[PDB]
This record gives C-alpha cells, structure tokens and sequence, in this order.
C-alpha cells in the first residue's frame, strides 16, 4: 500500500521528493539531488555513527 | 546533458529535445538540401570542387 500511495515510481523523482522535503523551493537539479541524498547518509564527513 | 541535469522537478517539467531541436543527423541529412560552401583554415590538397 505504500508502494500504491507513493506517487514514485523512478529514482531520480524520488531524490526530487527528498530534496524538495529537505529543502522546499529552490528548482533542484539531478545532481544537487543525488549530492544532497549521497552526503545525508553516506558520507563519512556529516553523518558518523560511533 | 542539460535536459536530464533538468529532466527532474515536477515543478516545470521539459519536452524531449527531439522537438525543440534538431538532431545532428538530422542537421547533415538537411545539410545535402542546399550547395554548401566550407571554408576552412588548412591546405587541402586538389580535387574538383576545392
């Protein structure tokens, strides 16, 4: 059912989504996107669990 | 590389390239509808219509 409610299907619009509820305005590109979503969860600089 | 760099952002979504432009192929293909003159800044060697 969340695959039903999402209005998803591909990755980039997916990135799109989770720049645009970071941050709202501001028209995103691909490549902020996949920065933004690589530096949030996967980069050993801002994001370090102990 | 500027349309999918853009090919995001449901906010002003873009049309395919094919309509606003041209492709190259299609550029030459409409390049042998018109005598075409080429000048250029190098020695060709001989041939007719050089």
């Amino acid at each position: 059912e969340t695959l039903r409610v999402d209005p998803t299907n591909d990755r980039l619009s997916a990135l799109v989504e989770i720049y645009r509820m970071m941050r709202p305005g501001e028209p995103p590109t691909r490549e902020a996107a996949e920065s933004l979503f690589e530096n949030l969860f996967f980069s050993e600089d801002r994001y370090d669990l102990s | 590389a500027r349309f999918e760099n853009r090919g995001v952002d449901p906010m002003r979504p873009l049309l395919p390239p094919q309509s606003l432009w041209l492709r190259v192929d299609e550029l030459f293909s409409e390049l042998k509808n018109w005598p075409r003159v080429q000048l250029k800044t190098e020695h060709l060697p001989t041939k007719a219509a050089n």
